[PDB]
């Protein structure tokens, strides 16, 4: 079986516009949730999210360009040119070598896509008619232009794939890489999940099912994964990017080795469209079947997490069954607290976020842990992250439909 | 004359914001694909903004022979 | 080398509302494009589509829940009824034996999903607030709700995936499916294409790129591929439907055999976001790797062949360049005359429809050829369908970003 290596990595988030600004705050416990500036919110009944505010798209893309792309693309461009960039690969002209680039796909995740762009043009069309409806509004809004741009963008030519399994996406477009590579469809492939739904249509969808948190008067407390207080996610944007290569081919091009890929597990509940199964069941398959697969000790996990009353308490009982006991689950910690529940990018941010934890030896923390709660009695990391190597890291992300993912990578 | 010519200032001005050239290289003879760097999408965004800027409404088959500026002037000089 | 086979089938498009009554239609050259009626299309430069109008909801859902599914789910769960009825799989409550469960898996496809619930939502939240959102909108929209429903609808726990690749995504959906048995991750998959988009902003947001037939007198003869008289596709909407089986277990459960996958191919263009590259290039690489994987002789090609100058155009070009002159390439037809084309659904129907073909020596004619194309140059079964064994078909599927899908099925 071919073996697969991580050789670069990028993120934007609410907390930094690249990996290295971005994970720093996140294991200093801040917080980038703030009050909602991106549309007038003043009349919501949810009025906070993990807005990015230095985002500048004329930075990624040529300002000609900008129009043609819904900010989740302009998010995805800039984290998959860190990771590319990052990976050492690009040649003189920042794009995949010509000899590589049919080999070189790209997997993309995201729940929606340009749901900014939809509902706008969606407006043009009510208001003023068809005419209206701008010939740049179908590529900026669809999730699989972001492999669409970002393939062009870098002129890699292999499988061009997309997820679109909800909360569960930016999991899958990796579990989707690896089976490429795993099968010998390619060599190498990019992923990448990108999310930004901050719009009206965006925040009152999931108010009107009241899975958002209220607490508008504390964005940086509203968010607090497994905390008694939880009410609710925090909707926040932002990209998360990698590179697989297969082991031999990064060794020869001599790559830097961040993880390797150990382990994977998908499943579906088949029960609820919004509610997670009882006792976590679908949860519990995948995380054994990605256990079972990479056979290695997991040192950390990065939790789902979304501070959701139901997720939180029905993903820690499916890790105490998985693990035998609450004592034998390894630390866990949900960085939701700090940078929102990023929805289909959440998966591949926080990919990003557990390898470089192993990387550095720094386990970031669930922040807000102010009351416990006596059914999420596990080792949240609360507040305070934690100093701990760890050989291998485990990373969790659930959808609507009851759609589940797991990956595991071990050390180099 | 004048007039015209006062319609062919506000269709360059136009034309430069949205494909991001400079007024110096939108003369009559550029054309949109070879001479602006413009493809058949940016053509067709071009052709809304001036139906919006001037309200004017070029029926779908009049916009399909556009090669050049001097074609999309006359057009809306026609009017 | 797990081998995998086909054993159960159902589609529903704008000529019937099951595989045998659509078929038989497409087969007799038929067309299902009309006027549009679902929504008020007077002062619209496109006034027609593939719309089904005999299609009650009510039929494949409790009438309660009808609300809870956009169109596109309500199509997904008539054609995936009737494939898993046609499989044996169910039990007497029409589920999946929970022995079998774990081990049955859905990958769904579409390409935008509920894209009328979105409008409509949007609208709302816009004139009177986020109060009016309808809490069903999100769950009734996104892509992935087609494998939560039909998951949920008939017991499957496996793997639950889902591809947004735009026209390709029904293609894409089938070789997830396969990806994921051929690693062991399930032993059955229920695969699924299904799309309705004929709605204000998106007939407004093809027609703003010109990428629509506006044939408006005639909507039976406005979709015509690689005749030289196109002038852009007709949407389509549908869905279809394909249960996939590793080949013992479906020996041991005495299965019946429709086909047995063959190979597939997957590449990006990396050239432009709605126009194909030079040469149909990427196609030619989908094409070959699919070709070479399979190792069989293909005696038919259902193509893409949407009624676009640059999609017909191309893809007879990749094809003459794949089989090397065109009289060696196999007979070809597009069955996106007979019922538009589908978007995301259409490699699912296709896959159907050209399996159908094989098993019934009986090759579905691309209709409306009335001038010949010099540039469009291959046999293209004109008008009337040819009977014809075939001993191994191939499907071909491009989207906007550049992506390709080509599946191809022997006999068996
Ligand atoms: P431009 O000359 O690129 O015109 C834009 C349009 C929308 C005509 C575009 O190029 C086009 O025709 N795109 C797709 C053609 C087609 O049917 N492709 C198959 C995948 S949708
Ligand atoms: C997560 O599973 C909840 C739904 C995510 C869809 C994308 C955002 C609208
Ligand atoms: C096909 O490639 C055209 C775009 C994909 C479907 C989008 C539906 C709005």
């Amino acid at each position: 079986m071919r073996r697969i290596v991580v050789t670069g990595m990028g993120m934007i988030n609410s907390l930094g516009l690249n990996k290295e600004d971005s994970f720093l705050a996140i294991a200093k416990g801040e917080c980038g949730i703030k009050h909602i500036e991106s549309f007038d919110a003043s009349a919501f009944p949810v009025r906070i999210a993990g807005e990015i505010t230095d985002f500048d798209p004329t930075e990624v893309m040529n300002p000609k360009d900008v129009k043609k792309a819904g900010r989740f693309i302009q998010l995805a461009l800039k984290a998959t040119r860190e990771a590319m960039k990052d990976s050492g690969i690009l040649d003189a002209h920042n794009r995949c070598p010509e000899e590589l680039a049919n080999r070189m796909g790209v997997s993309s995740g995201s729940g929606i896509g340009g749901l900014g762009n939809i509902e706008a043009n969606s407006i043009f069309c009510f208001e003023k008619g068809p005419r209206k409806v701008n010939p740049f509004f179908i590529t900026s809004a669809l999730v699989n232009m972001i492999g669409g741009f970002t393939s062009i963008e870098f002129g890699i030519k292999g499988p061009n794939l997309s997820s679109v399994t909800a909360c569960a996406a930016g999991t899958h477009a990796i579990i989707e890489a690896v089976k490429t590579i795993l099968l010998n469809g390619a060599d190498r492939m990019l992923v990448v999940g990108a999310e930004s739904t901050i719009c009206p249509v965006g925040i009152g969808g999931f108010a009107s099912i009241k899975a958002l948190s209220t607490r508008n008067d504390e964005p940086k407390k509203a968010s607090r994964p497994f905390d008694k207080d939880r009410n609710g996610f925090v909707m926040g944007e932002g990209a998360g990017a990698l590179v697989l290569e297969e082991y031999e081919s990064a060794k020869k091009r001599g790559a830097k080795i961040y993880a390797e890929f150990a382990g994977y597990g998908e499943s579906g509940d088949a029960n609820h469209i919004t509610a997670p199964a009882p006792e976590g069941e679908g949860a519990f398959r995948a995380m054994k079947m990605a256990l079972e697969m990479a056979k290695v000790e997991v040192g950390y996990v990065n939790a789902h997490g979304t501070s959701t009353h139901y997720n939180d308490l029905y993903e820690s009982i499916a890790l105490k069954n998985v693990f035998g006991s609450k004592e034998k689950v390894p630390p866990v910690s949900s960085t939701a607290g700090q940078i929102g529940h990023c929805l289909g990018a959440a998966g591949a941010l926080e990919a990003v976020i557990s390898i470089m934890a192993m990387n550095q030896g720094i386990l970031p923390p669930t922040i807000n842990q102010e009351t416990p709660d006596p059914e999420c009695d596990l080792d949240y990391i609360p507040n305070a992250a934690r100093e701990k190597q760890v050989d291998a890291v485990m990373s969790n992300s659930f959808g609507f439909g009851g759609t589940n993912g797991v990956v595991i990578f071990k050390k180099a | 004359m004048g007039y015209l010519m006062a319609l062919f200032e506000d269709i360059q001005a136009v034309i430069a914001e949205q494909l991001n050239v400079d007024a110096a290289q939108v003369t009559p003879e550029a054309e949109f694909v070879k001479d602006l760097g413009a493809d058949s999408l940016d053509v067709v965004e071009l052709i809304m903004a001036l139906e919006e800027k001037f309200g004017i409404e070029i029926p779908d088959e009049q916009a399909e022979k556009i090669v050049n500026v001097g074609d999309v002037v006359k057009y809306i000089e026609d009017n």
